[PDB]
C-alpha cells in the first residue's frame, strides 16, 4: 500500500524488493504517462520508473 | 540448523511477547528480528514432504513487516501479527517434520531436507540469533569440534538384557552357581545365586561378578546403590540357555558380602566404592564393574541352618542382590531419558507418516537396538533429528 | 491470569535484573514494563481473602516511579524498587491464594476472586508483557482454542486402584485362574495366575488380558515395558470379592509369552508392540490392552516337573507379570506428575487455610477422585487453580 | 558470587548471541554488557589453584573491546569475541574449581578462594547483571535474608538406613515380632512382621510404627503412598543385631489395617492420612509417622488356615508393609536430588583433583554422612559449592 | 461458520423484508448488510466439492449492488433483488451440504470444505454480521472458552438399550429375581421382578438399583417420574441371555417401596429425591440412580394371597417399575431431540448423496452407535455439521 | 554491633566526660561526636521487640545537639545532656536485651533483632567510632 508506505517512511521492504526484483503490486491511486511509441516499450522504458 | 532454531524462537518469542497491551518497548527487538526474518523470507519458494505420508506442501512467503504503536500494542496488531505468526510456524512445523523422518549413512549430521538444505543458504545467516537452548549449544559446540555436554535424568543407557549366566550347572539344574541380572534403561539389576550357599567353596565365600559395559562414556553421574535385586528375589522357572528345558529358582536373599562397585574408564579404575550403599559420584565412567560375594553366615539359628544342609538336595538357594539406578548423569552424545521427548517425538513423527526403514536407524526407531549399536553415523543423525525435535517441540 | 502473570513476571524480572552495579542498559526495558504497572496500579484498591481462615487483606497502590537517569543502578536504587518489589509481591502472593482456593461449576477456567475480576479490566491490560511459562502459553492457546500440550514426566493418569479377577475360582480358593494389578500414578504392574499351570488348558496356554482406560488422550509417550510384576511374586493372603474370606497366594513366576501391548486411540489400534521390552513410545492414544500367555513349559528338570503336578492340590501357582511406566508424555490437559508442584502448592494453600468442600473438587483434593471422575468443569477449575500456582511459585518459592 | 553468575552469564549470552549474521540490535545490550565486563576486569590480576592436584594459574586480563558498528555480525567480529570469550570462560571455570574444593566452618557461606574474595570488591560489582537462576536467586534470597527455596524431584533427603527393631525376640530367633526399614534417598519401605500372626495378640491385632525424622523441614511435597514393602517381601537370613548369629524371615504379605501417616512439624501433627494410597500432599513436616496395622483374617480357607498355626513352630511369618515415595519437595535448604547435579558436580572436581579431607564436609563427599549430620555450618558450605557448580554448569 | 452463517441470515432477511411497497427505512441497514456481501464475495470463484454423489459446481460473484435511494420498494426492486438472492441462497445451499458431507478425526471443529475454509480468511471477515441463533451463539462462545449451551425438549440422551440382568436364575427359568429395562431416547423404563415375591428375603423385601452412566452432563432437567413401567407390566416371551432358549414373563405390579431417584455428578449426589413423583429437577448431573423394593403386602386379601404361593411354582411374578421421562434440559454439547431436525438434516444430506462412511461418524449417522461412542473428535465434528445443517435451514 | 558498640560507648563517655565544671577542651571531640549521634539518629524510628515477656518499646529520637561555646560546663549543660543521655542509654539497653535473646542457626553472627538490623544499614556507619574493647 502506497499511502502506508508513504506514511510510516520505512521503504526497507520496498527498496529490498526492488533491489532484488522481487515482483510486487504497488497499490494506490497513481498517475500515469500514456506511452504510444513502440520503441519505447522496446526500450522497456516502463520498468525505469 | 541454526537458522530453523533461530526460525522457531523467532516465532516463539512472537507469540509470547506480541500480546495485547504490552509496551511496544518490551518487543522492539523482537519485531526487529521478526521483520528481518520477513525479508529475508519473502521471495523464497519452500517444498516440504514427498517422503512416505508426508504429505508434499509449497511454502510462498509475502508477508508485510509488522508495524509499530506509540505506547502498547492493540488487538488489530496483535491479530495482524499472528495470522503470520501461524503461517510461519505451519511451515517451520512441516520444515522440522520433514527433516526428522530423514536419515544418511554419509554426513547424517547436515541437512537431508530440501528445505533445510535451502535454509542453510547464506542467504539466510540474517535471520540467525540468540541459540541459547541446550540442543542448539551443543549442535554449535559439535560443529566447532568444542566439548558437547547433554544432562539427562535417567539416562536410557543400558540397552534391554534379561539374562543370566551359569558359572556351575547340570543337566538337572539342582545345584547351580551364576549370576542373573536386568540392565534396563538406568538400572542394572543383578543377583548371584548359590544353591549350595558356599557350603564347599574357599573360605565359604562364593564371588560374583556383573560388568556392564556402556556404549557411551557418562560424567558426572549420580548413582544409587542398594544391596538387594528385588527383581530376583521370588521364585522362578526360567528356560535354559538353549531353551531345551526350564529350571528351577528358590531365593532366599543373604547380604551381599565385600560389595565393590568399579567405575571405569578405558579399562582404568576411575571410582571405587567398597560396602557402600546410597548415593555415590561417579565423576567419568564407561564400565560398571560389581564385584560382590555370597559369604555363608558362620553361625546359623536352627531356622537358617535347616535351610542350608551340607549335602543337596537344595531347596533354598542363597541369593545376594545389587541394585544400580543412575539418576542423572552427563553425555558427550544425545540419549533418551525419562524427563525428555526427543525420541518419542521422533518415533511419533516416523509413525504417524508411515515412513520406511531406512538405512541407519532400526526399524520403528528402536531404542534397544539403536544404543546397542550406537555407530558414530548413527550418533549423528540422531543428534540432527534430536535437535530438530527440540526445534520443533518450541511450536508444536 | 495474563495480567497477574504478567504482574509476577516483571516482579520476577525486576528482583533478579535489578541489582547493584549493573548498566541501566541492561534493565531499561525491564525499567519501563515496572513502570507501567506501577502507574497502571496506582490509584486501585483491592481486597483479597474472605474463604476460610484466609485473612481479609487491603491493598492500595500509591508508589513513585523508578529513576531512569542512572548509567548504573547503585545501592539506594536497587533498595527503593526492592521496598517496592517487597509490597507487589506480597499482593501478588495474596491474589494468587485467594484465586487458588476458589471454585465454579459455570465457568471455572473464568476467574473467581474478586482480585483477579478487577485485573480483567481494560485497564490493567497494559500490564500484559512476555507470556513465555509453559502453563501461561497453554492457557492462552487454550483462550483460543488452539492445541494445547503439557509435557509430563511421571504423569499421574492412573487413578489408585490394586484389585484382581478370578476367571476361574470356588469357595476353596485352591484352583484359582485370574489377574491381579496395581494401576498407580503412571505405573501398571499386572500379573495373571494360573493355579493349575494351565495343565488342562487348550494346548497349554493361558491367555490374560488386562485394559486400562486413561481418563485423558496422552501423546508423545515414553513407555517402559518390563516382562516380571516384582509387586505380585510374593506369598499373599488375600481378601475374597466380597471380603467374608481369605485365599493363599503363592506364585512362581514364568516369563510371559506372546505379550502384546496396544495403545488404542477411541478403539483404534495407534500402536502395537510384540514381545518388545524396554522403551516404547506410544504416540497417540487413551488405552491401553495388555494382553499376554501363560504357556506351560514342554521340558522341565525334576524340580521344575516336581512344582506343577498333573491335578490338585496346586502348592505352587505359576504366575506371569507385566510392568508398564509412562516415564513422559504430552496431555492436552493439566495433571499431576512427578516433577512439578502445582497440585502440592494448590493442596497446600487449600489445607493451610481450612478451605471448606466445594462444588467441585473432591472433598480434600484427592488426586485419585479427581482423576477418576476428571470431567470438564474439574478441567477448568483445575487448569486455572495450577496457572494462577505456576504463577505464584514465580514469586513465593 | 553474584560477580562470579555475572561473569559467567555473560560468557554464556555472549556464546548464544553473538554469532555470525545477527542484527546488532540482537546482541547491543549484551555488547555493552561484555564491554563492561572488559573494563571492569582489565588490569586485575588473578591466581587459582594450589590446593590439592588443582594447578596454581596466573590470570591477566588486558583486552580490547568489541566493536560496536556492524549492521550484522560477520566472522570477523565472532573470533574477535571468541578469543576473549575462551579466556574469560577458562577463568571462571578455574576460579569455580577452586571455590568448590574449599570449605570453612565459622563462615563457610563466605568466598574461601582468594580469586574470588577479590571479586567480592566493590569495584567489581559493575560486572553485576541479572541473577535469573534458581540457586543465584536462592543466594541472593539468602544474602538479604530473606524466605529461600529449592524445589527437587526425587529430594535425597533419606540417609541410607537397612535396619529392623525386633519388639519381641528370643535366641533362637522363631516367635519374632518387630519391624524392618529401608530409607534410601526421597524413599521409605517400611514392613511390620509377627511370626505368629497376632493369634496370642489382644484383639487378633499387632500395632506396627515408624518414625522417621528428617534432617530438613520439606513443604510442598508430593508423596506416592503404596500398601505393600516389596523390599521385605521375600525369604532372607538377616544378621543378629549383634552379628553373633542370623534369623530367618520367610514373608507372607497381608494387606495393612488401620494405615495411617502422619506429617508431623515440631510434634505438632500437619497432615493426616488413614487408609489412603496413592498420591498424598504433605504441605510442611520436618517427620512422618507411619503406623499401620497386622489383623489376622478372622475368616480363613484351608490352605490360608494351614499357613498360620495355633502355636509354634511358625514357618510362615504374616507381614504388612507400606511405601512412601517422595516424588517432589520444597526446602529452604540445598539437598542432592535425582534432577540436578551440583553434588555430582562438586564430588567430581573433589576427586579429580585429589583434594585432601577438610574439616566440614565427610570424606568424598559422601551424601549419607553428610545429611546425616547436616549441620548449619555444613548447609553453609554446601550451598556455597552447589551455587558455585551451578554457575560452572552454565559454561562447563 | 460465522461468515456462511452471515450469508445465509443476509439471505434470509432479504427474502423476508425485500417486499413490495415496503418503506426502504425497514431494509435499509439489510440493504447496506446485502451491499457489503456483495463486494465482498464479487471477484471470488468458488467450487463446491464431488465428494460422493455431490456434484461439483463452480460459482462466480459478478453482481450488482441494490437500490438504495426509493421511499418505498416497488416490483423491479423485489425482482432485481430476488435475481441475485437465488443465485446466493443456491451457493450458500450448496456450501452447507458440502461441509455437512465432510468430517474429519485431527481437527473436527475446523472448516473441512474448500469453500468454508476460503470464507474463513481474512477477506470475508466483512460479511460478518449479527450472530443471534442459537447454535451460532454457541459457536462462538465456545470459540471464546465461555460457557454456553443447548436447550433440548425431549433430549436424545440415551442409546437404545432394551436389556435385563438376572440376578436370581436357573436353566428351567421358573424362579427369577432381575431387572428389565428400556432405555431409549429421552427416557427410561425399569422394572424389577421377583417369582417368588420375596417370600423368602430378608425382611420380606427385595432390593433393585438400576444405574444409566449419561455420556454428557445435563443442567436445568425437567423430568416426569413415575411409578410404574407399562412397557414390563404385561405376560412376555424373553430370550435368554446367549439366546439358547425362551423363558416366561407373567408380571403382577405391585407398588414401588423405598424409591429413591439420585442424581449424580462424579459420583456424589446433586439431587435426591424419596417417594416424589411427578416433576421433578436435575438441576446438573452425570448419573441416574434408581433404587426401588419389591415389599411383599404383610396383608392380602384371599384373591391376592391365592397369587403368592409358600414355595413354587411361582405363575405370578410380581413387579415394581418406574418410569423417568426427561422433558427438557440443557447441555453443554449438542445432542439430537425431538424438536430440533439438525440430526434429520444431516442424515438426509448424508443419504441423498450416496455419502461413504467416514473415519468418524458410523454408518447412515446412526443416532444410537453415534451417542453410545460419544468421542470429542465425534463431538467436534457433530457440532460442526449440525452448526452448518441449522445455517442450511434458514434458506432451505 | 559496631555501631550499637559506639554509642554505648559515646553515651559512657558522655556520662563519664559530661561532668559539671570541666573544661570545654575535654570534651570537644566528645561533644562532636554526640552531636553527630544525635544528628544520624535524629528522625528514626526504632521498636525493640516482644519475644517473651520482654516488653515491646517504641524509640523516637528528635533531640536538639549539645551546646558548644562554654570554658567550663556548668550545671545546665550537665542537666540538659543528662536528659538526652538518659533517654539514649535506656534505648540502647533495650537494644542490646532484644539482641541478647534472639538467635539463628545460620547466619547467627548476623543481627537478629530489627533495630540492631536497622543500625546496620549504612546511614548509621557515621556514628562509629573507636572500638578499642
Ligand atoms: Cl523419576
Ligand atoms: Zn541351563
Ligand atoms: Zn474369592
Ligand atoms: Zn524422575
Ligand atoms: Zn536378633
Ligand atoms: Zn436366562
Amino acid at each position: 500500500n502506497l499511502e502506508e508506505l508513504m506514511r510510516t517512511g520505512d521503504y526497507a521492504q520496498i527498496t529490498n524488493m526492488l533491489l532484488n526484483n522481487q515482483p510486487v503490486a504497488l497499490v494506490g491511486a497513481l498517475p500515469f504517462i500514456t506511452d504510444s511509441s513502440v520503441i519505447s516499450l522496446v526500450a522497456k522504458l516502463d520498468a525505469t520508473v | 540448523m541454526d537458522v530453523l532454531y533461530s526460525l522457531s524462537k523467532t516465532l516463539k518469542d512472537a507469540r509470547d511477547k506480541i500480546v495485547e497491551g504490552t509496551l511496544y518497548s518490551n518487543v522492539s527487538d523482537l519485531i526487529q528480528q521478526f521483520n528481518q526474518m520477513i525479508i529475508t523470507m519473502n521471495g523464497n519458494e519452500f517444498q516440504t514432504g514427498g517422503i512416505g505420508n508426508l504429505p508434499i506442501r509449497n511454502w510462498n512467503f509475502d508477508f508485510g513487516l509488522l508495524g509499530t504503536t506509540l505506547l502498547n500494542l492493540d488487538a488489530n496488531y496483535v491479530e495482524t501479527a499472528r495470522n503470520t505468526i501461524d503461517y510461519f510456524v505451519d511451515f517451520v512445523d512441516n520444515v522440522c517434520m520433514d527433516e526428522m523422518v530423514r536419515e544418511s549413512q554419509r554426513n547424517g549430521i547436515a541437512p537431508q531436507s530440501d528445505s533445510l538444505r535451502k535454509l542453510s543458504g547464506i542467504k539466510f545467516k540474517r535471520i540467525n540469533f540468540d541459540n541459547s537452548s541446550e540442543y542448539i549449544e551443543n549442535w554449535n559446540l559439535q560443529n566447532r569440534r568444542q566439548r558437547t555436554g547433554f544432562t539427562f535424568h535417567k539416562p536410557n543407557i543400558f540397552p534391554y538384557s534379561a539374562s543370566f549366566t551359569l558359572n556351575r550347572s547340570q543337566p538337572a539344574h539342582d545345584n547351580l552357581m551364576g549370576t542373573m541380572w536386568l540392565n534396563a534403561g538406568s538400572e542394572i539389576q543383578v543377583a548371584g545365586f548359590d544353591y549350595s550357599c558356599a557350603i564347599n567353596a574357599p573360605a565359604n565365600i562364593q564371588q560374583f561378578e556383573h560388568i556392564v559395559q556402556l556404549r557411551r562414556v557418562l560424567t558426572t553421574a549420580t548413582i544409587t546403590l542398594l544391596p538387594d535385586a528385588e527383581r530376583f528375589s521370588f521364585p522362578r522357572v526360567i528356560n535354559s540357555a538353549d531353551g531345551a528345558t526350564t529350571w528351577y529358582f528358590n531365593p532366599v536373599i543373604l547380604r551381599p558380602n565385600n560389595v565393590e562397585v568399579e567405575f571405569l574408564l578405558n579399562g582404568q579404575i576411575i571410582n571405587t566404592y567398597q560396602a557402600r550403599f546410597g548415593t555415590i559420584i561417579a565423576r567419568n565412567f564407561d564400565t560398571i564393574r560389581l564385584s560382590f560375594q555370597l559369604m555363608r553366615p558362620p553361625n546359623m539359628t536352627p531356622a537358617v541352618a535347616a535351610l542350608f544342609p551340607n549335602a543337596q538336595p537344595f531347596e533354598h538357594h542363597a541369593t545376594v542382590g545389587l541394585t544400580l539406578r543412575i539418576e542423572s548423569a552427563v553425555c558427550e552424545s544425545v540419549l533418551a531419558d525419562a524427563s525428555k521427548t526427543m525420541l518419542a517425538n521422533v518415533t511419533s513423527v516416523r509413525q504417524e507418516y508411515a515412513i520406511p526403514v531406512g538405512p541407519v536407524f532400526p526399524p520403528g526407531m528402536n531404542w534397544t537396538d539403536l544404543i546397542t549399536n550406537y555407530s558414530p553415523s548413527r550418533e549423528d543423525n540422531l543428534q540432527r533429528v534430536f535437535t530438530v525435535a527440540s526445534i520443533r517441540s518450541m511450536l508444536v
